[PDB]
């Protein structure tokens, strides 16, 4: 959710001039975190699946 | 500064690495000399010799944990280093001389320049492996990227992207082509599983790389870049020529996966791609609904092929349940004692399957009956025509034959079917050339008797000569093609020869051009189509019913070819000024006098004269391979081999008695078509005094040559 | 019908102010009004309407991301399904 | 499983092999070919860094970079790809297992 | 190495994916319901309704991400639950895993949660095409009906509740529920004046056919006074009540398949409707009534013939693709290759709870998807040019080339090409087909493959190609990124969904 | 006609034109078109080809009996619901609930 | 044809020539060709090919098709 | 069913190596040898193939399974499902790898036969 | 040809013009649709690749 | 069709976006995407919104 | 050259006003374009009244083709002898052994390898040696 509220609230600024522009008068701050958020909550809730999805943790193994 | 630093670094590494490995190699001092007991002088000389080693640990101390880390926090396991306490890991770690042990710096940076050497090429990992995949995939990248980025890259970007994709993929087929046809190589490739098609069956994505499929795939991989070469010329100022060509390369690329194809899947991908391709070739002017009627009526016939196709596959699955061609073919005759309960009766297993591959290879090989869409399709560009009528659309009904030819072997509708319809399909194509007006109507209808003519060979049991007429016919008819657009160019986009004439003055070029494809494709004595026409005739089976109408019907189709080249070449070339004023009189204006006059493109007359050339040499080649003594073909997988080429061999005086009549019914007809007065003229009695004298002086010669001298 | 705020203020709408010029002086006694509002809407210099601009590498980056992830987790599940701690690296490959 | 064929002998074996014959066995993949080989991971590592460089002139250029953008990607993937070809344990046509 | 973590996530997953979904309809109700008096929506900047169509679409594609991963769970765990039954070779110890119930949310209507591949790929299916569907739904939702904003959400919520019980009740219950949902939206948002009649006859067969599948379930349930699919199981029912059991679920899920000659109900709704209404009760709804008769079927056994539903399911296919040529309007077209489609997916299951199963899931979720494709296009179309007739259209790529570019694959995609999950689909039906009637089989792929394939391309061709010389001051523009951005979604699930693992197919 | 209170879509502009009466009649003819008098449904176009198309569903019921009785001789694959799974649905999650 | 304007708006592919068509090209081509070598080593990682000449195949081997045991 | 439907596929393998690995001069002989005998055993008779519904008969269901259980059998008694076809926990897959290294040791101090 | 103008004495050889999409490039509404498509086709695209690729 | 310009890209786009008749009402021109699936009106983050005016006018007549 | 012609005219796309009532019954039978629309189907020969009038006079003119063709079978058959052509015959095991070998075999009518009691003879393609 944080992800997708993230991505909607940071990529829907209007037309793509308007978007590029606004982008570009960003702090550098800014432009991370509003990079970094959207992709990282996904990228976490997508490896925690695939943790949980998998048996690597059993004990009998060499 | 940094550079200097970095060199002095380097250097000391790399001894100090020597100077380790030197000392650790023994085992005797590679914990010893590494862990000197204290003494604060061993230590600083440890790690002052050896810190550009020790550093490097560090360095590795440094990745590796976050790296472990990383998979810490990627996997979810390796309970982190709980262990430890990032003090005594990155000490133990750091402080472990044997990392770097028999490790050389110079050793590793030379082997990475050595990983980029080409001088190790050699040939055998080319025969192991054919490169011709790669140019493939790059080929059919290229189109799909002109397609979507027709925009970033101009007329000029495109054709040069689509033609080094073509060239490179010509070029990938030459050696491994040869090798195949001489080396009798064969290969299988999967590029993993594809579909999943029963419960627990999932057929792989195969190719099936055999000597069929690889002379196939040459010759439309030259044909196709003769076109486009080609293509350009023709298309000047063509508002969609970039266009034209990419969907020329599509449907090239899809004619080669076809002709590659290693599965029943494969197959009719294949087919439904060709199909595809050619509805949207077709249908070049979207903006005119009149080509759109052909276009509907070729896409009609080439779905009924497919249905027809997958009845045919769906009936084989349901016997076999393996989708592998090699399997079937090597299976084949497993359950030729068998019958399938269809309503209220009952057919053998071989007889309705051969009967649906037939039908479905009549529908795209143009027959009687389902040949109407091949003479329609001249709706389609000059170069899009000699695409889809010299091979690819022609060319699919006999290369699917000849894939399946243990399944045709033990058919007894194909036995009674193949003969009549072939001899029927061509003498009705070479009477229809005979009278078409149209260049590209008479060029289709000549198409239309060659692929009769090739389906007869067919049906003779002998494959060679299939192929031989393939190659040549596809070849011969694609420079036939190519110099009828240029004439039609020329002309302002008109095709029929009743409004041209005088074009040899005009077009040298052409008319030499055209006079040699004439020559080569009418089946003309003395040539390639004189031996196909005498391989075929060499062949023929007397145990068919209808014996007598499928000789006539033979022999009349092989007596048209002539007939219909001549006419052409000279109303095109050597007529009267049929054509109208505008046409000739504005090129006959005294200012375009200059170096750089042409009626047609430099660059399409040295395509057609390279095109002309290599398919010269490659039937060369092929009939010193199979025409001559010793016979060099691969296995061509066929259990069934007729003594057919004992005539071949070694004939009797009979059918040198038959050629000879057949040759003479060539003669004759050239002479009717050499002296016939269809029109006064000022020389109506010199042309019968020349011919009179023609007939003396061949009697005298006849006499003198072989008896006199 | 559209019922947004136009007059945006998260950025600065980039204007030409010179494109169009209004009347000032001179108007004929059945002359109309000049127009009020003459600015006009002024692109990128260097933006192709034909081609997308978008130039950034956050999806590119992100994509690649999730491709090693892959990787990296298939390599982790054969070692695990295999029984071994880690992939255990053959001698020889011969082809399937 | 069998063997399928029928059998031979070894004395006709080694009379055969004193013809100059050969019994056709599998040989390993070169590292070119090998997903597990250090000449595939250089080359991967190469051909990323190459795109990385190509995707900035292209920048620099306004050439499209979609492609080296997805040949980057895939350079992780066709390594995943080629490596699930070889752990599989079915076998079509190759060595048998 | 299949822990009990694994079933206890996906369990989790299921419940709190259904919680969620409830807790955002709540939210939204409230939301919608306490901020105005009248409800209306508000024609001003600062408005409710924007608002709650955010909610709306974020919702349904975070719920969407969400099932995706629960249902791969599911898959494993299913997977996992066969092995470990097919695991155990001594007799001396047996499956038995007892789990417990979670703390933070209750069971939905007191009832323990099944899980069936065919409900999750149903889910899925609904959800992608609910989601289209809203999102052409924007045009048509303005002041006093903004209401229906949120009746997606309430027909995937009681998809979800339907696919995850036990009970015939329950089941009977909520696959009863979306008449009414689907009558509000067709008589407060189709724009077509003749729409009104349409929407009484769809009610009509629809109200009919739960008439027939209420009394079939109405009979099961007397007959045997328990609610469970395996107390049925634990009974026999006698051969004239297996009979008329059949013959009535038949009547009803044909009536809701369409089946000929109930397909008038059908052809009117999906020629008056809206786009996004179409596209949703042509993708989701005759599903819904063919996972309910597959899953009725399959619980009661019955010796009779299955002759009369085959040849029913033939007769319809072959009326469907037949009059493929007679139709000049695209959403007519459209109507006719669907209904042929949801005939041939019937055909399939005729054979009881043999291998035919698989194959019809597979050409259901094909045909969900090209007439997904096919209905964005003509909603496109209808934007574009104001018109749906083909006579008044045409030359639709010299002035949109991405749109007849989009119609030329779609025509591909409709042809069952090889590397489609439609011609994976249509192996393994005619194998069955002509396993059991090859000369049948080969009939039904003569007609729909090419003759009706022929009637849909050259109706569809001759609006793909022309000069659009008609109507110059007002011509339409290309396609927004939204439909080039669904189109491609659609085409990559079409293409990517064959790649799917084999376990379930 | 339109609905009433309909709302106007307004994609591109609005920009709609007057429409050819005669397509607007071809557009609304299928759907108005009605026979005139009481079974001359049957004699309408080819009557042979009505007929035909009529008793198709009896024919195709022949036809799928034939091929049934054609299948019982060889035991094949019958139209009969063939309850092998005993109820249970396939890939049906089967647990116990402590 | 005589070359006629066409609507500047209209995302036409009609006679579009670029002037930076080099480096479009060049680009378009190089990482295709990285692809492409990528996808033939993964085609060749499994790949048949017929024996080589003078190599017979000893049936004893399991290279050997085998048949299912009973 | 499925491993009777995996059995007339590796047969099918079986002869797509052989079009391969024997010429065809040679691989008429070859597949007489034996394998086309085993091509018709796994037919659509006794194979369920691209039938939707396998009809068989109780018994000969009853059979099948049976054969599928002594396979089973075989395959379990070597403890070969961990991790292909048997989840097994760590303590349960430790106590039948020694069961079956002690089972080995039995069999294979065999005298030959 | 005899007379061929080139592209710079052409006044008709185009170069590269269109929209890509209807959508404008000025636009100042906050409209969400297209980022939601590519929001939705990135996280199939990520599903696929994180659990389901190996 | 040659006069069309919807973004105003390759001709000036006035921000009026049209020429006000001298009897029909100043309305907004319909945009070509009618899309009305946009978000809430965004303000820039951290965005003083109190009535400075009014405060003003407040203090004024306190 | 020597003349500015102008931009190419739009009468070359020129508009067709429907002056006939496209009726119902003729759905698709005319294929529709804001340009030239066309029939669906072309006949080119309408000098040919009827198809049964066209197939009379088709088969009336091709008698002369079927006499010529039958001049040239009867002048090949009255200067020719039948010719020397079959199978190879030093092959007798191949194409022609193995059908017999086969029908000798009849391997698809054994029992089943798992005593199933179901034989060839038990499928729609049921293996018949007596065909
Ligand atoms: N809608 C229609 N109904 C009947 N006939 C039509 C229709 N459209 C075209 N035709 C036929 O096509 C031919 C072409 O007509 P057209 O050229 O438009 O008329 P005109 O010759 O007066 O210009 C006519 O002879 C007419 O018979």
């Amino acid at each position: 959710s944080v992800g997708s509220l993230s991505y909607i609230f940071y990529n829907s600024v209007g037309g793509k001039v308007i978007r590029d522009r606004i982008r570009a008068s960003m702090p550098f701050p800014k432009r991370v975190l509003v990079q970094v958020l959207p992709f990282v909550a996904l990228g976490t809730a997508l490896i925690i699946s695939r943790r949980g999805i998998e048996g690597h943790n059993h004990g009998y193994k060499q | 500064l940094f550079l200097l630093f970095f060199i002095v670094n380097l250097y000391w590494f790399n001894s100090g690495l020597i100077f380790f490995n030197s000392v650790y190699k023994i085992h005797h001092d590679a914990w010893t000399l590494i862990f000197q007991t204290d003494s604060i002088l061993n230590k600083l000389k440890i790690y002052f010799f050896l810190l550009p080693l020790y550093i490097s640990s560090f360095i590795h101390s440094i990745s590796t944990w976050y790296y472990n880390y990383i998979l810490n926090f990627l996997l979810f396991s390796e309970n982190l280093n709980t262990n430890t306490n990032f003090v005594d890991y990155i000490t133990y770690n750091t402080l472990l001389l044997s990392k770097f042990e028999d490790f050389n710096l110079f050793v590793y940076i030379k082997t990475l320049l050595i990983t980029f050497d080409i001088r190790q090429i050699n040939l055998d990992f080319l025969n192991e492996y054919p490169i011709i995949l790669l140019t493939g995939l790059l080929f059919l990248f290229t189109t799909i990227f002109s397609l979507i980025c027709l925009s970033y890259l101009g007329l000029y970007g495109v054709f040069i992207l689509n033609l080094a994709s073509i060239l490179l993929f010509w070029l990938s087929m030459l050696y491994y082509f040869n090798l195949i046809v001489s080396e009798n190589y064969y290969y299988y490739i999967s590029l993993g599983k594809w579909m999943y098609l029963s419960n627990g069956f999932r057929v792989s994505f195969d190719l099936l790389i055999d000597l069929t499929s690889i002379s196939f795939s040459f010759l439309t991989l030259t044909i196709g870049v003769f076109v486009y070469i080609y293509t350009f010329s023709y298309f000047r100022y063509e508002p969609l020529v970039e266009r034209l060509i990419l969907f020329l390369n599509s449907f090239m690329i899809s004619m080669i996966l076809l002709v590659s194809s290693g599965n029943f899947i494969v197959l009719f991908l294949g087919w439904e791609l060709i199909g595809l391709t050619s509805f949207f070739l077709i249908n070049f002017w979207s903006t005119r609904v009149g080509t759109l009627k052909a276009a509907f009526k070729a896409f009609s016939f080439n779905k009924l092929s497919d249905l027809f196709l997958f009845f045919a596959i769906l009936i084989i699955f349901s016997t076999t349940y393996n989708l592998d061609i090699l399997s079937f073919n090597n299976q084949i005759y497993l359950y030729e004692s068998y019958n399938i309960d269809m309503f209220y009766w009952s057919i053998n297993l071989i007889e309705i399957i051969s009967f649906f591959f037939i039908s479905c290879a009549f529908i795209k090989s143009a027959q009687f009956g389902a040949h109407i869409w091949l003479p329609d399709s001249m709706e389609a560009p000059v170069p899009a025509s000699a695409l889809i009528h010299s091979a690819t659309l022609v060319s699919a009904g006999i290369y699917l034959l000849l894939r399946l030819s243990p399944l045709f072997e033990l058919s007894k509708y194909a036995y009674f079917i193949l003969p009549l319809i072939g001899s029927v399909t061509a003498f009705y194509g070479g009477l229809v050339s005979a009278f078409q007006s149209d260049t590209k109507k008479t060029l289709a209808y000549s198409t239309i008797s060659h692929c009769g003519f090739l389906m007869v060979s067919y049906s003779t049991g002998v494959l060679e000569f299939v192929i031989l007429y393939l190659y040549v016919h596809g070849f011969f008819k694609a420079a036939t093609f190519l110099c009828v657009g240029n004439v039609n160019r020329f002309n302002r986009n008109i095709q029929d020869f009743k409004r041209m004439g005088g074009f040899y003055k005009y077009l040298p070029f052409e008319c030499l051009a055209s006079f040699v494809c004439m020559i080569n494709l009418s089946g003309l004595p003395l040539t390639l189509g004189f031996y196909i026409k005498h391989l075929l005739f060499i062949g023929l089976v007397e145990s068919y019913t209808l014996y007598p109408l499928i000789f006539s019907s033979l022999i009349l189709g092989a007596i048209a070819g002539v007939f219909y080249s001549y006419r052409l070449f000279y109303s095109i070339f050597f007529d009267t000024k049929k054509g109208k004023k505008a046409i000739y009189l504005q090129a006959s204006r005294i200012i375009l006098n200059s170096k750089f006059y042409s009626n047609t493109s430099l660059a399409s007359n040295l395509s057609i004269t390279f095109l002309v050339l290599i398919s010269y040499t490659v039937i060369l080649y092929l009939y010193c391979t199979t025409l001559n003594n010793y016979y060099s073909l691969s296995d061509l997988k066929s259990i069934y081999i007729n003594n057919a080429y004992s005539y071949f061999y070694k004939p009797d005086y009979n059918f040198l008695n038959a050629v000879s009549i057949l040759n003479w019914f060539v003669i004759i007809l050239l002479i009717s078509v050499i002296y016939l007065n269809w029109r006064w003229s000022y020389y109506y009695t010199k042309s019968i005094d020349s011919l009179s004298k023609f007939i003396l002086f061949s009697f005298f010669f006849f006499i003198f040559s072989k008896y006199i001298l | 019908r559209q019922n947004f705020a136009k007059n945006i203020t998260t950025t600065d709408i980039p204007k030409d102010s010179h494109h169009f010029a209004a009347k000032r002086s001179g108007f004929t006694q059945t002359e109309q009004a000049p127009f009020a509002y003459n600015d006009v809407y002024q692109y990128p210099k260097d933006y192709k309407p034909w081609n997308y601009n978008y130039k950034g590498n956050g999806v590119l980056l992100a994509l690649f991301l999730g491709s090693a992830f892959s990787l990296v987790a298939y390599e982790r599940s054969y070692a695990s399904k295999t029984g071994r701690y880690q992939r255990k690296v053959q001698q020889n490959y011969y082809q399937i | 499983m069998q063997n399928a064929y029928p059998e031979i002998t070894d004395q006709h074996r080694e009379f055969l092999k004193k013809q100059g014959l050969k019994v056709y066995e599998p040989k390993p993949l070169p590292d070119q070919i090998n997903p597990f080989s250090k000449t595939y991971w250089i080359t991967n590592a190469f051909i990323i860094g190459v795109s990385f460089l190509a995707r900035r002139h292209a920048l620099k250029v306004g050439a499209p970079r979609i492609f080296w953008s997805g040949c980057i990607v895939g350079v992780p993937l066709a390594a995943i790809i080629s490596r699930g070809k070889s752990d599989q344990l079915d076998e079509l046509v190759g060595a048998r297992k | 190495m299949f822990n009990l973590n694994t079933i206890y996530l996906s369990r989790i997953f299921i419940e709190f994916n259904f919680y969620f979904l409830f807790f955002l309809f709540l939210i939204s109700s409230i939301i919608f319901y306490f901020s105005k008096i009248i409800s209306i929506q508000n024609l001003n900047q600062n408005s409710v309704f924007n608002f709650l169509k955010l909610a709306n679409i974020f919702g349904i594609l975070i719920s969407f991400f969400i099932h995706i991963i629960s249902f791969w769970f599911y898959c494993i765990y299913s997977y996992n639950l066969s092995l470990n039954i097919f695991s155990d070779i001594n007799l001396y110890n047996s499956n038995s895993i007892e789990l417990l119930n979670n703390s933070l949310l209750p069971n939905y209507f007191k009832s323990n949660i099944t899980i069936d591949f065919f409900g999750l790929i149903l889910l899925t299916l609904a959800y992608i095409v609910g989601f289209v569907s809203i999102l052409a739904l924007d045009t048509r939702l303005y002041w006093k009906n903004i209401k229906y904003i949120f009746s997606f959400t309430i027909f995937l919520l009681i998809v979800y509740v339907y696919v995850t019980v036990s009970n015939i009740l329950l089941f009977f219950m909520c696959y009863e529920l979306l008449l009414i949902p689907s009558f509000l939206i067709v008589y407060f948002v189709s724009p077509s004046r003749r729409a009104i009649q349409a929407s009484l006859y769809f009610v009509i067969w629809t109200q009919l056919g739960s008439l027939l599948v209420l009394i079939a379930i109405s009979y099961i349930i007397s007959i045997t006074n328990t609610y469970e699919f395996n107390d049925l199981k634990y009974f026999n029912f006698t051969n004239s009540e297996s009979t008329i059991i059949i013959f009535l679920i038949f009547l009803g899920f044909g009536f809701k398949a369409p089946i000929w000659p109930f397909h008038y109900w059908l052809t009117k709704t999906h020629v008056e409707a809206p786009s996004g209404f179409s596209i949703y009760l042509s993708g989701f709804l005759v599903k819904t009534a063919l996972y309910g008769f597959y899953k009725f079927n399959t619980s009661i056994f019955i010796d009779i013939d299955s002759s009369i539903f085959i040849a029913i399911c033939i007769m319809g296919v072959v009326d469907s693709s037949l009059k493929m040529w007679g139709q000049t309007d695209l959403k007519k077209l459209v109507a006719y290759g669907t209904i042929q489609e949801m005939n041939i997916i019937y055909l399939a299951f005729c054979w009881g709870d043999s291998c035919a199963i698989l194959g019809g899931i597979l050409f259901s979720a094909t045909h969900a998807f090209l007439s997904a494709l096919m209905f964005f296009l003509v909603d496109c179309i209808y934007r574009r040019y104001h018109t749906r007739s083909l006579v008044e259209v045409n030359g639709i790529l010299h002035i949109t080339p991405n749109l007849g570019l989009s119609i030329l694959f779609m025509l591909v995609f409709f042809s069952g090409i090889p590397g489609t999950i439609k011609f994976i689909s249509e192996f393994y039906i005619f194998s069955g087909l002509l396993e059991a009637s090859p000369f049948i089989c080969f009939i039904l792929m003569l007609v729909a493959n090419v003759l009706g394939l022929i009637g849909f391309s050259k109706s569809w061709f001759n609006a793909t190609f022309g000069m659009p010389k008609k109507n110059t001051k007002y011509l339409p523009m290309d396609l927004s990124f939204k439909e080039s951005y669904i189109i491609l979604y659609c085409f990559f699930f079409l293409f990517i969904f064959s790649y799917f693992s084999s376990i379930f197919f | 006609h339109y609905v009433p209170d309909n709302y106007p879509d307004a994609l591109s502009g609005f920009r709609i034109a007057y429409r050819d009466p005669f397509e607007v009649q071809h557009v609304f003819a299928y759907e108005n078109w009605e026979y005139q008098y009481d079974g001359q449904w049957w004699s309408m176009g080819s009557l042979a080809c009505n007929v035909l198309f009529f008793c198709t569903p009896l024919f195709l019921y022949l036809i799928l009996q034939v091929e049934e009785l054609n299948s019982e001789k060889r035991g094949g694959t019958s139209n009969k619901f063939y309850h092998n799974n005993a109820g249970f649905f396939h890939f049906q999650i089967y647990d116990n609930k402590q | 044809f005589q070359k006629y304007p066409i609507p500047r708006y209209l995302h036409v592919g009609q006679w579009i020539v670029n002037k930076n068509w080099k480096w479009n090209t060049f680009h378009m081509f190089f990482p295709t060709a990285i692809l492409c070598f990528m996808v033939w080593r993964n085609s060749m990682i499994s790949t048949a090919k017929p024996p080589n000449y003078g190599e017979y195949v000893d049936p004893q081997s399991p290279v050997a098709p085998k048949a299912i045991k009973y | 069913e499925l491993f009777l439907n995996e059995y007339r596929k590796r047969i099918n393998n079986e002869v797509r190596r052989a079009a391969i690995l024997t010429p065809t001069s040679s691989l008429r002989e070859k597949m007489n040898h034996k394998i086309a005998d085993q091509i018709l055993d796994l037919s659509s008779p006794h194979v369920r193939g691209a039938h939707f519904q396998a009809v068989r008969s109780w018994t000969d269901a009853s059979k099948i399974v049976n054969y599928v259980e002594e396979k089973q059998t075989k395959i379990n008694k070597y403890g070969l499902q961990f991790p292909l076809l048997g989840n097994m926990t760590e303590e349960q897959c430790a106590s039948k790898e020694d069961e079956v290294y002690q089972r080995l040791l039995k069999e294979m101090q065999k005298p030959p036969k | 040809d005899a007379y061929y103008h080139d592209d710079t004495h052409e006044g008709l050889m185009n170069e590269p013009h269109g929209y890509l999409t209807m959508d404008d490039p000025m636009d100042l509404r906050p409209n969400y649709e297209k980022s939601a498509l590519e929001l939705l086709f990135l996280v199939s695209g990520g599903a696929i690749l994180a659990l389901m690729l190996g | 069709l040659l006069k069309f310009d919807p973004f105003g890209f390759y001709s000036p786009k006035l921000l009026s976006e049209n020429r006000p008749e001298e009897a029909m009402p100043f309305y907004e021109d319909y945009p070509q995407n009618d899309s009305h699936w946009n978000l809430w009106e965004q303000f820039p983050e951290d965005f003083e919104d109190s009535n400075a005016e009014r405060e003003a006018i407040l203090k004024s007549n306190k | 050259h020597g003349w500015d012609r102008p931009d190419v005219p739009l009468s070359f796309n020129p508009l067709y006003v429907h002056k006939r009532e496209l009726s119902i019954f003729d759905t698709n039978m005319w294929m529709y374009d804001q340009v030239y629309p066309e029939y669906v189907i072309s006949y080119n020969e309408i000098h040919l009244v009827d198809q049964w009038k066209g197939l009379k006079e088709s088969f009336s003119q091709s008698a002369y083709w079927w006499a010529m063709m039958a001049m040239v079978f009867g002048f090949y058959f009255i200067n020719t002898t039948p010719r020397q052509l079959g199978i190879d015959t030093n092959d007798l095991k191949g194409f022609l052994g193995e059908y017999y070998g086969q029908y000798k075999k009849r391997s698809g009518i054994r029992s089943n390898f798992l005593g199933l009691d179901v034989t060839g003879e038990n499928s729609i393609i049921q293996p018949n040696y007596d065909r």
